[PDB]
RNA sequence: GAGCUGUAAGUAAGCUUUGAUCCAGAGAUUUCCGAAUGGGGAAACCCAGCAUGAGUUAUGUCAUGUUAUCGAUAUGUGAAUACAUAGCAUAUCAGAAGGCACACCCGGAGAACUGAAACAUCUUAGUACCCGGAGGAAGAGAAAGAAAAUCGAUUCCCUUAGUAGCGGCGAGCGAAACGGGAAGAGCCCAAACCAACGUUGGGGUUGAGGACAGAGUUACAAAGGACGACAUUAGACGAAUCAUCUGGAAAGAUGAAUCAAAGAAGGUAAUAAUCCUGUAGUCGAAAAUGUUGUCUCUCUUAUCCUGAGUACGACGGAGCACGUGAAAUUCCGUCGGAAUCUGGGAGGACCAUCUCCUAAGGCUAAAUACUCUCUAGUGACCGAUAGUGAACAGUACCGUGAGGGAAAGGUGAAAAGCACCCCGGAAGGGGAGUGAAAUAGAACCUGAAACCGUGUGCUUACAAGUAGUCAGAGCCCGUUAAUGGGUGAUGGCGUGCCUUUUGUAGAAUGAACCGGCGAGUUACGAUUUGAUGCAAGGUU
RNA sequence: GAGGGUAGCGGAGAAAUUCCAAUCGAACCUGGAGAUAGCUGGUUCUCUCCGAAAUAGCUUUAGGGCUAGCCUCAAGUGAUGA
RNA sequence: GACAAUGGUAGGAGAGCGUUCUAAGGGCGUUGAAGCAUGAUCGUAAGGACAUGUGGAGCGCUUAGAAGUGAGAAUGCCGGUG
RNA sequence: GACUCGGUGAAAUCAUAGUACCUGUGAAGAUGCAGGUUACCCGCGACAGGACGGAAAGACCCCGUGGAGCUUUACUGUAGCC
């Protein structure tokens, strides 16, 4: 439900309330990666390096086309292809 | 051959056999004789003797 | 075991037999048949029924233990002198069946 | 009285709500429960059986 | 339906919405050893013969196929020896071999320690082990039965019953029938006699019958089809939560909501029915395996005989709960050896009568037994010395070999796994950083005790000791605030603990210390007591 | 020296109960198997009430056992106890 | 309230403490559970609290139920260290 | 070799030990008990009288209705032979 591009909001940890576009997604982890969410500060041997790490999946939820709102995802079959539904208005993603 | 006791007077068993009386013996088998062993009660209960 | 000494019941004797042809009767005494009412007959089947008698055996007898006080046509396999008397003396009958 | 699916199966996600029918009384259930909320005719069936 | 090139990082090069990685069904490929099978051999190697085909002038070399043994089938050559047979060649087939959870089953063969308070009969026990044969079950099975008013194949469960009985009548061994249940099923030949060439077809299958005069591939005969439906082997959809507080993080607290045929369960930065994977519910199959149906399909509509080297008997054994016994009943070896419906067998020696049955041919599902497996689940089962020997292994290691056989889990929510500076060759440190926390820095959660050190408040170099205890000044502190804490000059008393013993300080036993682990349990019977229910009844 | 053979109810022995993989009056491994052990050792929290025996008889019995004697718990009886 | 009893091995009888799990009820916990450490606390005993420090996520209490339920000794087993 | 120094560094043993002698006492031979006598605290090199010193659950002896090998005119069997 959740892809890479999509615009998501954090609803669990430091950035909790935060929103940031997907970089990318790792399905064996359930995880994610958001831009500029959860920043870790890395030392890099060739500085110090400023870079996101990945948060669980279940802490980001996507947000409603119509009214805004962090809403859940269903799944419906236009046109034969599956397509992803909001749950709280029940349009198209 | 068949397995069984041996039993003494104060009835200590030891195992023993009991063997058939073969006789080895001239018999048709297929239509081509042959020596065979053949025991007394089926030679005398007609193999057939060659 | 008593240690070495010869138990009990090897010095003691062994004694009698089981008869193979043993019978041995459900036995019913007179108290027991003040149960039912004046005019009853009784029947082995109906001593089952109201639960004088649990297990049949080799059959039915009836004993003079206990008082009668009742009329009754009593049958069953076999009764003693006394329950017999008792139970005709009583105003009832009995009969071997 | 009997087995009622619709019943049971509405009453089945509540917690502490348990359906029984009559000849499913147990002591652990009645004991366990604080109110019994019987049909009259699974009540009058109870007084069949139980006497 | 977007990532992917195992575990598994790491780069390098790439693949993938023109659908990859992945999942399921079906196919293709599938080196060598191994029954191993061309021959050999010290397994995973060596050496060949034939036929076909690359190659080479040619040889060497190479590729494919085939070549074991015992078996079947049918063509030859064919001894001593006349004919034949044995034997030897060929051609075709592919029947056997070996393996296992071989656990359960059937059969062959078969101990001992042990108990009997010794021991030989007996018991352990037809048990362990070994050998052979199979199946999803096997075995048994359609009365020469049980019985004594009659029942009606076999098997298994309850009970009968620790009864009847067996037994150096010792230790012990120990039924069955009846009754109640699970399941349920019945059949085919041989022979009398017919028609065809003794062998074939018809005839027939029993407690008196026979001769004569709609059923089925689960036995009862064996091959297919057509179609349907269901199941398994991938999957899909699937309701409902926001806010503040503390916190690194909220699922926790508080407030206010919502769903529920869904409040099973995991995961998510602490404890979530509404965040995720899911759950209730519902849907789904190109292909392959199964189950099951309708149609089809075929198959079908007492003259004579009735199992002979048998039954049976003697001897020697064995199996029967039953040890030779008054021992019926069943089987094996040796030797003898019947009868033929006016027959034969059984009813516990045997005779007679009566009653029941009809051996010496075969087949037969189900109720029953087991778990290396698979799928879905469960637990007043373990939680790293436990639980499998094995959470990371039949490994390491030991042994010539059979064989024996360990130890070893935990950073953190996230690698954010410590840039950089300084001492040091390094190791290791001190800073600085990351992190909620680094005495969470990988030998990483917690971090006990033994044991080893550093500092010091009181004390100790004239003193004889199971080391404490009671009395007690001095000095130093100040509590769960209690007629307090630490230490202790000096005086009185005082030979550890356990075990085993008449009696142990004992110079009798045992313990280096610390930690973990380490011993009256459970099942089925008996008896007794307490409790409870019912009571001449009680209880299944 | 190399290659071989004999195997435990057995081999081999110029003979010692000698050797058969570092202990042979009967090898080693696995199993029966948790053999049996009338023997020795061990057997884990506390307090409360009572509290022995080391004797007789019989025993292939004598450091074992059985019955009695002596202990304890509970019901009864009731003068029977000292 | 007034009288009596209360040494004890084998052993009999009774009442309790504590451990793990379960059921039901009622609670505690990141404003810091269990565990560990210290203390001058409480109960007739087995043992129960409280406070502080450490620790970082579970755990008490009540009643009842069930046991792999309590170690100092076995030339005990394993590990660690003298 | 021992001994001193630099390097490396075990072991058997071990209830805790601040571990004297005499005469006595005592499970009848005492570092640990009694009464006396003697002795300032801590090492190092040496000796072997004691710690009934360490080592191996005495081989002797007895006991177990324990085992094993062996013998025979012990008992009962049995391969084999007649
Ligand atoms: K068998
Ligand atoms: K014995
Ligand atoms: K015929
Ligand atoms: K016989
Ligand atoms: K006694
Ligand atoms: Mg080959
Ligand atoms: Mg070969
Ligand atoms: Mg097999
Ligand atoms: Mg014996
Ligand atoms: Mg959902
Ligand atoms: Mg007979
Ligand atoms: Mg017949
Ligand atoms: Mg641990
Ligand atoms: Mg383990
Ligand atoms: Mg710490
Ligand atoms: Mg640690
Ligand atoms: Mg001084
Ligand atoms: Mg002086
Ligand atoms: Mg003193
Ligand atoms: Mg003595
Ligand atoms: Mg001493
Ligand atoms: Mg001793
Ligand atoms: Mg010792
Ligand atoms: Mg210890
Ligand atoms: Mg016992
Ligand atoms: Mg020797
Ligand atoms: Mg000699
Ligand atoms: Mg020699
Ligand atoms: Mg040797
Ligand atoms: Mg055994
Ligand atoms: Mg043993
Ligand atoms: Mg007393
Ligand atoms: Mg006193
Ligand atoms: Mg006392
Ligand atoms: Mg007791
Ligand atoms: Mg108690
Ligand atoms: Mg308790
Ligand atoms: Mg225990
Ligand atoms: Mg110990
Ligand atoms: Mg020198
Ligand atoms: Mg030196
Ligand atoms: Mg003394
Ligand atoms: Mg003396
Ligand atoms: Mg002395
Ligand atoms: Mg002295
Ligand atoms: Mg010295
Ligand atoms: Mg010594
Ligand atoms: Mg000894």
């Amino acid at each position: 439900h959740i892809k890479k591009g999509d615009n998501v909001k954090v609803i669990a940890g430091k950035d909790k309330g935060k929103e940031g576009k997907v970089i990318a997604t790792l399905p064996k982890k359930d995880r994610v990666v958001v831009e500029g969410v959860n920043i870790m500060k890395k030392h890099q041997k060739p500085g110090i390096l400023e870079t996101e790490a990945a948060i669980h999946v279940s802490n980001v939820q996507l947000l409603d086309p119509k009214t805004n709102e962090p809403t859940r995802v269903g799944y419906k079959f236009v046109d034969g292809k599956k397509v992803r539904i909001a749950k709280k208005s029940g349009e198209e993603i | 051959a068949s397995t069984g006791n041996r039993r003494s007077h104060a009835l200590n068993s030891t195992k023993r056999r009991w063997n058939a009386n073969l006789q080895k013996v001239r018999i048709l088998v297929d239509g081509k004789p042959k020596k065979v062993w053949v025991s007394a009660r089926a030679l005398k209960s007609g193999v057939t003797r060659v | 075991f008593e240690g070495g000494q010869l138990p009990l019941f090897r010095r003691l004797p062994k004694r009698g037999f089981t008869n193979i042809n043993r019978k041995e009767y459900a036995i019913v005494n007179l108290d027991q048949l003040n149960k039912f009412e004046d005019g009853t007959e009784v029947t082995p089947a109906l001593l089952v029924e109201s639960g004088v008698v649990k297990n049949e055996k080799s059959g039915i007898k009836i004993l003079g233990n206990g008082s009668l006080d009742k009329k009754l046509t009593v049958k069953a396999h076999k009764f003693s002198a006394s329950a017999a008397e008792a139970i005709d003396a009583k105003g009832g009958a009995h009969e071997v069946i | 009285e009997n087995e009622d699916v619709n019943v049971e199966l509405s009453a089945r996600n509540i917690p502490g709500v348990q359906v029984t029918t009559a000849q499913g009384l147990n002591v652990l259930d009645i004991t366990n429960a604080d109110s019994l909320v019987i049909t009259e005719a699974a009540a009058k069936k109870v007084e069949e059986v139980l006497g």
